[PDB]
């Protein structure tokens, strides 16, 4: 043999899905996090691909390391990672959405309440465990070599914005009446006597409500997080089209 | 006459270090970027959609509206050029083409003539302007139509707080504030409506 | 076909490699030693033969490590 | 652990901040309600009056359950410790 | 473009063909003094054609042989043993340099 | 005696290094970049333009308002020293000129005299002098010319936010804010008036 | 076995990996993931500085992990010295008393999604393989260490939620409660002797 | 049996590449960088000390109070190092000891109970500990100091970020921003109390 | 006794390394730098001037006002050094002298008496103190003396935003920002008293 | 005065060069008057100086950068 | 298994190494300067050998020093 | 007395670089009282000498980058 | 193992052994006139036992009186060949120092 051919190909068959499983840990929620170094999430990274390798088909040896089709493999990569890692983020941040809109009406950083929370939704439920089972089975059902999102899968993750509203208006909805009427019972109940008002006084009430209205809230999350994850799971599938 | 492959390299390498700048000031980054700061600015959030997220949502739909431009650009360029049917050079000014032709797609007629003077050539066909001048005039008209997008947006939820507010005040109550009680209103409207769905045909279909 | 197998053969490479060179080195030290014991079969010239091949043979295996630091060096200098 | 002891964890903590704020405010809305009513009664219409009445009550109770409230962040932070052991098991 | 063959070009097929002629030379210089081995040659430009995309030459002697039939010329082998490692060091400086060039515009060092 | 080849190398490759401060004090870019600043933060968006779009917007415009001066260089300094017609010292002088005589055009004639007594030098035609006093005096002229026009463009948007504050005031809803409701007509004033067009032209002639 | 001329090029090689293994093979990583996730709860940024926040973990995940380098002392280093175990043996020798400690502060679930995963046949947890066993101990101690961070992260959240409410239940909307939650949270991890408390329990927490 | 010279070169050579771990480990450069850290952040202006200015008034601060720590190293080990008095090792122990009665003096008993425990080492006096333990017991203890003198130094500017927002609500005007309007008066407060030398001298003053 | 050419050459090639503490540490760029970064704070804008133009002027006005400091050390020390008059040891002594004594000049006694009393030296008169103790104190009193120039620009911009905000509580709108309403009369108050002028001129000034 | 200083150091490095460069093309073409001992002297006389402006200039850049490169 | 147990154990490992090269290069110091001083039976066969038994002791502390020092750089310096 | 430690190295320094280039120009000269032994002992001392200087220059100045170049 | 003695093999003794067997040659060539003198042989396995002795010469000839049993034409070619192994113990020896420390910096 001559020993370009079998050092190149290890090369091309390791870093290429080193690059879409590390893309997908950069944009993730928890390995992509700013407390964790590059540097142990570059380890990370290393040590996946090195241990999935077994189960990644052999990538095409058409496409060669140093030409401008290769180029555009490692970049393709890329994409597919960051799509499975925005996924996560549209999630996490949907209940930082859901947050806010409670603190919002509470007449109020309670969004990092739910962001950390739902950090501990996703440790606890092993969703970590399950992004890394998606994007090795992505390497069987979307071959490296053939295939990349298409221009479907773009338009469904920019639709993605309307989910975050609908699911987080869903989960507030109950709440949200809550603190209207009791804000607004508050209102015409003392409209009685105009000197009174509220201001701050109404300040110091809606809040002392809102607060205890988020302590229902937090009552009853975990079951609106588990059909929310089944949907941004079965949107990972259709990328990965498995 | 065809650039060697070292040169070739490091022309490769120089675009890839100006990928942002492509993205922000030749794509359609700018438009969907500015037309979603107005969706979460009309509404009573101020940060809660972070700005990673819209980031990303608009990284996606210009891969999505620049798909078209950018096979075209993969099929006259790309393609020839990995076959080594064309040279280097003729392959560069074939991927250039199509993007020219987006941006003259997105681009009115007074905005390429005021900076077509601001830069002292003489030109008769606006086919044929140089890329440096279309960029400026691409992204004044990008500005512009955002701005329009963005003021159509803004009208429905200035709407619904207009008419709570004056709800409130006819009932006699003067002392609430009406952005509590109006942010539901305007978040259920947004969601049973659908409205993002509506805001993607609006500004993805806007291009064309 | 799997990337283990790509792994696998690359592995072998190497380690074919190593005792290619390995075999040389020991090849070359028994050869020193017959003839600097004083046995009387065995020639200069193959002595100064094998001790050249081994002394080449682990000067390839020198630029090769360090090729392979090297690359993991800037492996783990990159933005991730 | 389970999502669910999560949940347990956060409500406990929004709980002990509800207490807080509520013997902070508390004090500040009654006098709050003092003030508005004698001005309802005599028909005084100064809204700004009864602004540092409640903030005088309001520095009041941070200085009078300053103890308490140092007695209950330390010990929260104890208990949280002590259920350590609930993670790594 | 961009490959690696249209950067090093036929520097690397040149220069298996300069060890390639080097071990004809050897050969020669070796069997000198074995009686009846022919001198053996290489065409640089056939072998290099060959390398680029994939019979016997015999040296005619200057002076008949004293017997043995050995038409080694010793003293022409050691001259062209001189030129082909001259030759072939050059080889490995394009070549080198190829690699240098290809690594210096990837990484802008 | 012109500088030898080594020594002209070093110094262009020291230019190259000083660049983004030549682009940042000695052209058009501040000033610019500061009116699209204060026009920014005038109507109710914090930072919706993004600040990659408003330096690339400036770039391209600080490009074209300089193409004068950088087409004098090269027709009176460039050109002559590459068909070896002007030593390398004149060259530089032959480049530094124009570049010296737009400074001069833009600036203030109290920025020179305050800048010149505190240098210490006895110059007295404002044509003479130094780089070194030169760029501080021109720099302050453009800091202080953006903000006149900064205020120009300010005074429409405050005249937008007080009518709509006092309207709202006038119908005893004093609890809406009036910011939320004042933007949309921002947007509406700047979009009908065509202002993207409008002000990157002002800010092109502004400089003559 | 392996020549001299080598077998010294093996070591010296694997001795600029030595950074390697400590990431993703000691306490090195869960310790530095808790500094870094408790700095960030305070509102000082970057005051404890990284150099520090490596020293501590350095000494901690000596401290810690001295039960480990003991046994690979006395098992692999002193038997190699006395001729007693050839390099091989002896490398493999070291190996058995770190991949003991690492399968035994992983997670089952990670384990069994590795090893589905991985594609290997393995039938019990204490005899799988290394290649799958260092990606799966990393990924529980992140899981571990963003566990054990975010539960402090609680007391500095509740200080701010309380001050945030009581400037805002005053009307005073503008004022940022960050900066007047700040002394208060610096007085919190000093009072309840944070910087012992943490390391004591970090210490504990491993095995 | 005294190390050969080229080993005693080769050894205090190394002691240069740990230097920048001693100054922040081993010594007083960590508490005085975290006292005027939290002292900036006390006041309204973000970075206007700047971080070079800041670790150079520490190391001048460093150098001065480790002055008779480092001349006790020189009058006990250096001299006798260079007069040919005492061998490597008794130089090295000879430096070593009022380096460590420098960090036993300034730590708490608590932190080093925390680590003799954890290493697991027979202790009846506290000065019986090996440096690798004393090392990680002494940062812990500096920055439970460092974090106490803070937020003394806090508390006054705290009163008047109070006063202040409650001032300007006396009057109603809740949107004006207290934080500008109370940046003046934390800097004056800072000049007429003269904060620059004092706390410099707390900071001298804590440490003997 | 005189030092080699070798060793002078290292001498100056280590203070081309320290060249930035020098500038940021014994010169007048600190104030320069804290008191611009002051003036923007009181302005409504927090990044117009921006950071590199401002760190720009203060070299350039760090250059004209150190200019006699310069001349001094080029006369006492250079010239007698490059005409072999006087030894490396007189010529770096004579450059001393002049930057000693010009942060003599605007230091403070106490800032000087603090670090005398912490290096624990027996002084007798200030203007021989060594420059370890100086320059610690010297940059001290710079952050003051900057201090109280900040607070005396930052009022006139505090009484418009005062002004402003009660004129709209007085009609009654308490939700409108004051800060939209003072921009354009903070700008115009440095506009038409010339402030990047007057600042500037009183800045160089304040060292005389 | 300093900017003199500046302008006479760098006169100093190109006339250095410039004899170095004419004793070269002197003894390159042959001339008999030219020394090979002069050549060496003069070409490592100004390769000292070209060094030297090569590294203040580096130093000079790199205060310029830190300088620019801090928060006001 | 305690921890001021491992850390003289490696102590006592890192001395031992320090002692041995120590070792190595006073024997070989000494050798030469018997040689040197004129000593009859002292051959340059021992003084040669040994001088490059402490070249090579002394240029593999060397670079282990420098692998550790980079170690500990690559530790303190990572981007945490 | 650390002011006097390291003025006494650099005066030591200073000392081996005179005394080496004072045998050199003596020998230079051709005195015959100067054996070249002498010369490249001195020399070799003023080699290993200010190589000493140019290092620990470094490894302080290395040491004062790391320090400023610290995020507060 | 990596230990000097099996670094260096056998060649740190062999240069030694070649040392004495020089000298017990040149020995034999200066008494080569001495009457009563006996050649003087080394055996060279025994100096390899003492690695991990000084023995007499039997004549092939008769004396003529001196009783001195050095054959000067045995002696130049003995010592002809010790000196050319000698050299060859030097280059083996030498070179296992090379090899070594190429392994040890890598360069």
């Amino acid at each position: 043999e001559y020993p370009t051919s079998v050092v190149l190909d290890w090369i091309a068959n390791y870093f290429w899905p080193y690059v879409r499983i590390s893309s997908m840990l950069m944009v993730m929620t928890v390995t992509g996090a700013r407390f964790v170094s590059p540097r142990i999430r570059l380890y990370l990274g290393l040590a996946i691909t090195f241990a999935v390798m077994p189960a990644i088909p052999a990538v095409p040896q058409d496409i060669e390391l140093l030409s401008f089709r290769g180029f555009m493999t490692i970049a393709e990569q890329m994409i597919i990672g960051i799509a499975m890692g925005m996924v996560t983020q549209f999630m996490i941040q949907t209940f930082v959405l859901l947050g806010q809109i409670l603190g919002m009406q509470s007449s109020l950083l309670l969004g990092q309440l739910f962001m950390f929370l739902t950090t501990m939704f996703f440790l606890a439920t092993d969703g970590h465990l399950k992004m890394l089972q998606l994007v090795v089975f992505s390497f069987k059902t979307l071959p490296i070599g053939s295939g990349s999102l298409n221009a479907v899968d773009f338009r469904e993750m920019a639709g993605w914005l309307g989910i975050m509203f609908q699911t987080a208006l869903s989960m507030s909805l109950s709440g949200i009446i809550a603190l209207l009427t009791i804000n607004l019972s508050f209102g015409v109940m003392t409209r009685a006597a105009p000197q009174l008002n509220i201001f701050s006084l109404g300040f110091a009430f809606a809040l002392m409500v809102g607060l205890l209205l988020c302590w229902y809230i937090l009552a009853g999350l975990y079951s609106h997080y588990e059909m929310f994850w089944t949907v941004g799971e079965a949107q990972i599938c259709r990328l990965i089209r498995l | 006459e065809d650039y060697s492959v070292t040169l070739q390299i490091l022309a490769l390498m120089t675009m890839l270090g100006f990928l942002p700048a492509m993205v922000i000031l030749m794509t359609s980054f700018t438009r969907i970027v500015v037309v979603m700061s107005i969706l979460r600015q009309a509404m009573g959030l101020q940060q809660t959609p972070s700005n990673q997220v819209i980031i990303g949502i608009a990284l996606f739909l210009t891969f999505f509206v620049m798909s078209p431009v950018l096979n075209e650009i993969n099929d006259k360029a790309v393609q020839p050029y990995l076959n080594e049917q064309v040279t280097a050079r003729e392959a560069f000014d074939a991927a250039q083409a199509p993007m020219k032709a987006f941006m003259l797609k997105q681009t009115r007629i007074k905005d390429l003539e005021t900076f077509v003077t601001m830069s002292g050539e003489q030109v008769d066909n606006p086919e044929d302007v140089s890329m440096a001048v279309l960029i400026p005039a691409f992204i004044t008209s990008e500005l512009k139509t955002a701005f329009q997008i963005g003021f159509m947006l803004f009208l429905p939820f200035l709407i619904i707080d207009l008419v709570v507010a004056s709800v409130l005040m006819a009932m006699g109550m003067m002392m609430l504030s009406p952005m509590i009680v109006s942010l539901p209103f305007k978040l259920m409207l947004f969601v049973l409506v659908d409205g993002w769905n509506l805001i993607l045909s609006t500004l993805a279909g806007s291009f064309a | 076909a799997s990337g283990a197998k790509v792994g696998a053969d690359f592995n072998d490479l190497l380690t074919k490699a190593i005792n290619n060179v390995n075999t040389l080195q020991k090849a070359s030290g028994d050869l020193q030693t017959r003839f600097d014991r004083g046995d009387a079969d065995v020639s200069l010239s193959d002595v100064m033969i094998a001790r050249n091949k081994s002394s080449v043979a682990f000067d390839a295996t020198v630029q090769i490590r360090n090729k392979l630091v090297e690359a993991y060096k800037d492996l783990m200098n990159m933005p991730v | 652990m389970t999502p669910e002891m999560f949940v347990e964890l956060f409500r406990e903590a929004l709980w002990m901040v509800l207490i807080m704020v509520c013997a902070i405010i508390i004090p500040s809305l009654l006098i709050g309600l003092i003030v508005a009513i004698f001005q309802a009664a005599t028909s005084i219409n100064e809204q700004t009056l009864s602004f540092l009445p409640r903030l005088i009550v309001t520095l009041l109770a941070l200085m009078l359950f300053g103890h308490w409230m140092t007695q209950m962040l330390m010990e929260y932070f104890y208990g949280l410790i002590e259920r350590l052991p609930q993670v790594l098991y | 473009a961009i490959s690696f063959d249209n950067a090093l070009g036929i520097h690397q097929h040149t220069v298996g063909v300069r060890e390639r002629n080097a071990e004809v030379i050897s050969t020669n210089i070796a069997q000198a003094n074995t009686p009846g081995y022919k001198a053996r040659g290489l065409d640089f430009a056939k072998e290099l054609q060959a390398a680029t995309s994939g019979d016997k030459l015999y040296r005619l002697p200057t002076q008949p042989d004293t017997g043995d039939g050995n038409t080694v010329d010793l003293d022409l082998e050691r001259n062209l043993f001189m030129q082909n490692q001259i030759r072939h060091q050059a080889s490995l400086d394009f070549l080198g340099s190829k690699f240098k060039n290809l690594t210096k515009a990837i990484k802008g060092e």
